């Protein structure tokens, strides 16, 4: 998730090292003059790939990110007041911002969760998100 | 003017909470309404919506009446009596009052 | 729905623990079943291993029963209370509830 | 034996409340099956009381369900916690263990 696109073309560099490296055991330096057999029957398989993923290639990434999430709704079921009162503050003014305006009420600027830890406060706060298809 | 001499302690921050609850209520009743309008089930293209609903083009009173259940008092009666102990902290003619010169 | 009904004031963040303590638990009879498979004693290369083992393609029951026993609340009954006496120092329609207009 | 692996950690004197609890809740039925019975309009003397109501003869399982709602621990998790400390400030072998004797 945390590439960017010439890591990934070095990705796939690696890669193809990789593959050609799983092969030199009949690929030897005694033959001089390369036989082009391997220049047309070899592919990248999948654990090349996890090679070159995971013990490989350090991502040069750690700054923020901006996609839309995509945890749904019913990865909390329930909290319906919690659910409602969300839909009423982050939904509506940007599915509906025409009526917002027909009686004229300003929207609210956000709201403060508050509860125990580990209760789904993030995979909350992501799901309207993902509702609202916003970022 | 009913709403005047029913909210009597509350602060000025807080009946502009209740208008604005109440605007959020209607447009919940608005909302409501246009999630059913397109709702139709057997949806004939015959009669068609030359008659607008219009549900709720202003604020109804049962929309304050439900919005009003949920007022608050901000300040308590502790700090408006600070404030008025700080008033008396404060001098505003501590001393005799009502002298006369002499003719 | 078996688990619903049985961890009832457990937090969100313990019972995503649970289910990583049963997949630990079937790890280790997966390499415990790799650990011996390859242990074979008088070892006849006769009858292949063209029917592989595969002895724990998922979670059993049995692994759930021996990791829910060390289930464990993080938060206590002593923070919920906090959090419900931390909701009623918040106003919530602190005041009359339930008037009506007048005629 | 539902009632038994649903209340976890109850205390003894806290299940023989919710007992008094489906107690009293029946006999509120039944008091409220005899202001009615005795509360006939159009009283006719004929079709006689030879077959009683009986309404409430035992406890019944809504009276359970509707009386476990008001169910209540009374001992905290601080508290049960408090013990076990108190059972490690208690010795319980506190030392060595699993020792043998010279052959």
């Amino acid at each position: 998730h945390g590439h960017v696109g010439a890591d990934l073309a070095a990705l796939c560099s690696e890669a193809a090292l990789q593959a050609i490296r799983k092969k030199m055991d009949l690929i030897d330096l005694e033959d001089e003059t390369i036989d082009a057999e391997v220049m047309n029957s070899l592919a990248v398989t999948m654990d090349d790939f996890r090679w070159a993923l995971s013990q490989s290639n350090p991502s040069a990434l750690r700054e923020t990110v901006v996609e839309v999430p995509q945890v749904t709704w019913e990865d909390i079921g329930g909290l319906e007041d919690v659910k409602r009162e969300l839909q009423e503050l982050v939904q509506y003014p940007v599915e509906h911002p025409d009526k917002f305006l027909k009686f004229g009420m300003t929207p609210s600027k956000g709201v403060l969760f508050y509860g125990p830890p580990g209760c789904g406060k993030t995979l909350l706060a992501k799901a309207i998100a993902n509702e609202c298809q916003a970022n | 003017e009913f709403l005047a001499k029913m909210t009597n302690g509350f602060s000025g921050a807080d009946l502009t909470e209740i208008c604005q609850r109440a605007c959020k209520l209607a447009i919940r009743e608005s909302i409501e309404s246009e999630i059913r309008r397109e709702r139709e089930r057997q949806t004939n293209p015959s009669a068609m919506e030359v008659e607008e609903d219009d549900p709720v083009p202003e604020i109804r009173r049962d929309h304050f009446e439900e919005a009003m259940r949920f007022a608050r008092r901000s300040v308590s009666d502790n700090d408006i009596r600070k404030y008025e102990m700080f008033a008396q902290t404060l001098q505003q003619s501590r001393g005799f009052g009502s002298f006369r010169f002499p003719s």
